[PDB]
Formats: C-alpha cells, structure tokens, sequence
C-alpha cells in the first residue's frame, strides 16, 4: 500500500466523479421532460 | 622432506547455505497479501 498506493485514491477519485455526472445526466433527462410536463418531480419521480 | 606428491592450500571450511525453494504459489509474491485483497475488494466494489 505504500508503493501503488494512489491508483487507489484516483479509483476513490473517478467514481465519485461518475456519481455526480450520473445525477447530472437524471437531473437533464428531467430538464427535457420538464418542457412535456411539469418542472421536476413529474420525470423525477417516474424515473426514479 | 621429499619432493611433494600433493599440492595443497591453506582455505575456509563453512556450511552451504540453505536454497529454500520458490514454492509452487510463487507468483503471488509480487504484490502483499493485502493488495490482493484491495483488488479484489476493489473489483467486488466497482463492479457494484
Ligand atoms: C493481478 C490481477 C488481480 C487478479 C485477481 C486477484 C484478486 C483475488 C485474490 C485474493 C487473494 C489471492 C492470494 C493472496 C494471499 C495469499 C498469498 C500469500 O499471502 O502468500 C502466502 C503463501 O501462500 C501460500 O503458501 C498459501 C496461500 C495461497 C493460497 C492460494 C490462493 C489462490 C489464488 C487464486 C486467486 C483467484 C484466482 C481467480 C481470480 C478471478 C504467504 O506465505 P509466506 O510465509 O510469505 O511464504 C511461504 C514460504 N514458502 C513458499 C517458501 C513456503
Ligand atoms: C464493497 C467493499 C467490501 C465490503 C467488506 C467485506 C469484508 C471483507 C474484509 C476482508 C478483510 C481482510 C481479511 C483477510 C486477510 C488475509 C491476508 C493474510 O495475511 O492471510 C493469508 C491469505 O491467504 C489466503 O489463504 C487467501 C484465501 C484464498 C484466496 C482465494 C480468495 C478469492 C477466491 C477467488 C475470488 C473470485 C472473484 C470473483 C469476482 C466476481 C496470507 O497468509 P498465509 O501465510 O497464506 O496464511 C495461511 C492461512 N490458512 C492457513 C488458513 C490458509
Ligand atoms: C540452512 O541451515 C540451517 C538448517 O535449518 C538454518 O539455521 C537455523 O536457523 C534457525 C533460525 O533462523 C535456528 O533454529 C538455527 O540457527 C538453525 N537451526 C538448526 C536446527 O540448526 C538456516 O536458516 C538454513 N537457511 C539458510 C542459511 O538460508
Ligand atoms: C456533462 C453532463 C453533466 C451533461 C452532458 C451529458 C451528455 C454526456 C449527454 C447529454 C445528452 C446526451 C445525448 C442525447 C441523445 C443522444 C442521441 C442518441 O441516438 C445517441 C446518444 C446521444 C447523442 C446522447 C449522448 C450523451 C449526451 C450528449
Ligand atoms: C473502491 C474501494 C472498495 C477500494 C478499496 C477500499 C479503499 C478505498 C481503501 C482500503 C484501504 C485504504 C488504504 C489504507 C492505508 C493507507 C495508508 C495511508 O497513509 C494513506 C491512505 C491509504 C493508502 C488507504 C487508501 C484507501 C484504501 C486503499
Ligand atoms: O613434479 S613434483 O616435484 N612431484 C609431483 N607433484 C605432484 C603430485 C602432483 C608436484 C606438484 C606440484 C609441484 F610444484 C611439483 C610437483
């Protein structure tokens, strides 16, 4: 663990970055079904 | 004396020292008992 170590911290670093683009992309699968139907919670709650 | 009938030396008597073997799982060696579990925690993680 001290001579890797750091692949570690960026496989740490990466997938919370995917987390929050993963919302990022709900949140505008939302935006594009807020012009259908209401602002959020119609294509929030259906999808979610 | 007589003329020799054997050629000599004065040198060092000391015991070999023991070849332990490379034992048959040798190739987990190269990274610690730990880093195995980190991949294969990483790879039970990441795949969740
Ligand atoms: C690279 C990419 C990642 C691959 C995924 C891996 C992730 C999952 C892995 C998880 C863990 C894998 C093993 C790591 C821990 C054991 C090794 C160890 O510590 O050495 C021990 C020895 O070893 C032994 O003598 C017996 C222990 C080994 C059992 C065999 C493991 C099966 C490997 C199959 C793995 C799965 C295969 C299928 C995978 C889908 C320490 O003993 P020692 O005192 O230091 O030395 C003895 C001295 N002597 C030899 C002279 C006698
Ligand atoms: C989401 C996050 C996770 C959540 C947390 C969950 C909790 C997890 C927390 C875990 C905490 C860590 C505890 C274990 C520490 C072991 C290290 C050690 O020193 O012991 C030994 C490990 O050597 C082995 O014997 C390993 C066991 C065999 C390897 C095969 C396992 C994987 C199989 C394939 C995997 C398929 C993959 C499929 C993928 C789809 C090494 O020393 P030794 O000298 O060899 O000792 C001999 C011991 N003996 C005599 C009994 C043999
Ligand atoms: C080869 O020589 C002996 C034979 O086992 C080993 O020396 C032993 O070392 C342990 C501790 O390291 C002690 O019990 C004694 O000093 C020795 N044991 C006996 C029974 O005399 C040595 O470690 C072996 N291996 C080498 C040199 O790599
Ligand atoms: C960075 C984040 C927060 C915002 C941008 C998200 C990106 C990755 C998303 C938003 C809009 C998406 C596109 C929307 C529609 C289509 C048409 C389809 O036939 C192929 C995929 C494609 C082309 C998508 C690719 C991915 C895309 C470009
Ligand atoms: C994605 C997950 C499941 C991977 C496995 C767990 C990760 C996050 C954990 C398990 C053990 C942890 C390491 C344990 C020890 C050290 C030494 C310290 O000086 C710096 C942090 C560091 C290097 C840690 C980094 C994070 C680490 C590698
Ligand atoms: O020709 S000698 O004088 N008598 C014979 N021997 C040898 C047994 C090898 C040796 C060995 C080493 C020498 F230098 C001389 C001799």
């Amino acid at each position: 663990v001290q001579n890797i170590g750091g692949i570690f911290i960026v496989l740490a670093a990466g997938l919370v970055l995917s987390v929050f683009v993963a919302v990022g992309e709900f949140l505008y699968k939302s935006k594009k079904n807020a012009q259908l139907e209401k602002r959020s919670f119609c294509s929030a709650m259906v999808e979610e | 004396f007589s003329k020799p009938f054997m050629t000599l030396g004065i040198s060092i008597l000391y015991r070999k020292p023991n070849g332990t073997n490379p034992g048959v799982f040798s190739f987990l060696n190269p990274l610690s008992p730990d880093i195995w579990m980190y991949v294969l925690l990483a790879c039970l993680g990441v795949s969740c």
